[PDB]
């Protein structure tokens, strides 16, 4: 019953956001210098939305200057946090902006979207704490889904085309994605192989090492093959701080926004979570009472949920408030705090 | 054990309360303009407010009017400095800010203004 | 703009000074049959539990608040002192009780500190 387009708007940030219609792509195999934000611990994939709320003086100044000049920055895919070294990254583009003054406080709300992948040669820190990286840009059916019509039709397609694959791999991935979401409609998933592969890669609930390994792949067919394998081997998700506890199973997850099962949301303190929605959670304990301010799913009330045999923070409750809403109960879980198991 | 950010965060939470106008028990009138806040915070930042709210007769006043000619922008900026420990001086108001701090008996702020 | 990295500590010191003299204190908390008087505003600035209690339009008018009777009173007192002084007095003989009381009070960073010290 719940509208599945609403979460993607990130309405909780603010209804009034200065918006920019534009796009800029760097010539492939070129060399350019890009600034990167002080701390962004997420492997941003092209076509994935990213909200931020920044506080620091240098951050607000540099992002303001960015939106004045070129409207893009860089996000480095760190292999590990402590070393601070990385060799690939993604350019992100600002497409929504707002600056907020609250009784002397200053913050900046922003929404960006990934565009291009790149390799970093070396990075140099200028005096004011901004990091500038030298970087080379990396180059890139029946109307009804009725079973029998698709069966004979696909046999015929295979016979005709290879009488002497992109569509086939996309079709199988779409079959799995539909297994996740019955309401899923084809026109929502892009028909271009590249966009489809990026969307699937973003939807996959997988750890960062696989994320970067998948981001480095330069061919759409290779991405689709790797995604097919990963989707068809993932078993369940386990608390990162237990190494063995069943919080969710593959079949429990259910998409609730156009972005897919998993998306990116932001905290009132500027920290970013990747949230995955599921209608069944285990080994979780609730603390406190329902609240609704700054809620990520409008009409729902969240309650922190902690790994009950681990005392570590995992997710939330999100019980609906009105009693005409179909999912009267579901759950959100933080990808950063659980790992795949096999 | 000591918390490096406990004080700053508690101040920010108090500012969040002020912005949402929650449990604010007093209002200050400067230059015919009103600013609502809490007595405890005001008396913790100003000698004037400390004197007023430690006075057993005046502490019951939920409305307080200062010297009418105190600049409103200066009082507002000083109140924001009270609630964020941050003071944004500028060329066009430093004199008024210094005068208002003197009226409020905020010696450190007045002394800092003397330097600029 | 400029910053006064000590002004916040000065404000906390003044508030603790007022607390020590019971000036403008408006609430009393009963923990383990023992009373502790303080200001609601400070409590809700440091505890999610008190935030919920005093943001409830029915319960904010209350001048007396009784917690879970089995919460450690010594831990509650130490946490109140930490609220008013940015200083937490942890010892082996109370660390677990302090952590439990903090979790009951829904004080995130306090429980985080307890976890950090217990891990060591
Ligand atoms: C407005 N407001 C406020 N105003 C005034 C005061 Cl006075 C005040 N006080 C206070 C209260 C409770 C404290 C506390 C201080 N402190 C600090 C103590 C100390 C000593 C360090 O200061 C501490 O630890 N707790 C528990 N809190 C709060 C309102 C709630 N709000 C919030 C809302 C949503 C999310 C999410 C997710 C959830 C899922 C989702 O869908 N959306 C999300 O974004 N995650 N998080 C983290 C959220 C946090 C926080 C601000
Ligand atoms: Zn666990």
């Amino acid at each position: 019953n719940f509208d599945t387009s609403l979460p993607t708007s990130h309405t909780y940030l603010g209804a009034d956001m200065e918006e920019f219609h534009g796009r800029t792509l760097h010539d492939d195999d070129s060399c350019q210098v890009i600034p990167v934000l002080p701390q962004v611990m997420m492997i941003l994939i092209p076509g994935q939305t990213l909200p931020l709320q920044l506080f620091h003086p240098q951050e607000v100044s540099m992002v303001r200057n960015l939106i004045q000049k070129d409207r893009t920055f860089a996000v480095l895919a760190y292999s590990n946090v402590q070393e601070r070294e990385a060799q690939f990254g993604t350019t992100a583009e600002i497409y929504a902006y707002r600056e907020e003054q609250d009784f002397g406080i200053e913050i900046v709300k922003v929404k960006a979207i990934g565009r291009q992948r790149f390799k970093v040669l070396e990075l140099r820190t200028q005096s004011d704490g901004i990091q500038q990286a030298k970087v080379q840009i990396l180059p890139e059916k029946p109307v009804s889904r009725e079973d029998q019509c698709s069966y004979k039709w696909w046999q015929k397609y295979q016979k005709r085309k290879f009488h002497c694959d992109a569509e086939t791999l996309m079709d199988r991935i779409k079959k799995q994605l539909r297994e996740w979401d019955e309401n899923l409609k084809d026109d929502s998933l892009p028909s271009n192989p590249i966009d489809f592969s990026y969307r699937v890669a973003a939807c996959l609930p997988i750890d960062d090492v696989l994320r970067i390994q998948l981001l480095k792949i330069g061919s759409a067919i290779q991405r689709l093959r790797c995604e097919l394998d990963i989707m068809n081997k993932c078993t369940s998700l386990c608390c990162k701080q237990c190494q063995e506890t069943e919080i969710t199973t593959k079949n429990e997850i259910f998409s609730l926004s156009l972005c897919g099962p998993m998306a990116a949301y932001v905290n009132p303190h500027g920290y970013v979570h990747e949230t995955l929605t599921v209608y069944k959670a285990c080994n979780l304990n609730l603390i406190g009472r329902p609240s609704t301010e700054h809620s990520w799913f409008p009409g729902y009330a969240w309650t922190v949920a902690q790994c009950k045999i681990c005392a570590s923070h995992i997710g939330w409750k999100f019980t609906a408030t009105k009693k005409d809403m179909s999912p009267q109960k579901f759950w959100g879980l933080t990808r950063s705090a659980l790992l795949p198991t096999i | 054990i000591q918390f490096t950010r406990h004080a700053s965060d508690v101040l920010l939470n108090l500012n969040r309360l002020r912005s949402r106008d929650i449990l604010t028990d007093v209002v200050i009138v400067v230059s015919r303009e009103q600013f609502r806040a809490h007595k405890t915070v005001l008396m913790a930042c100003s000698g004037l407010f400390y004197s007023i709210f430690t006075d057993q007769l005046k502490c019951n006043l939920s409305v307080i009017n200062l010297d009418p000619e105190i600049n409103p922008e200066g009082f507002c900026i000083l109140l924001d400095f009270m609630y964020t420990s941050r003071l944004n001086l500028r060329e066009g108001n430093i004199m008024a800010v210094m005068a208002t701090a003197m009226y409020l008996q905020m010696e450190h702020v007045v002394d800092t203004c003397r330097k600029f």
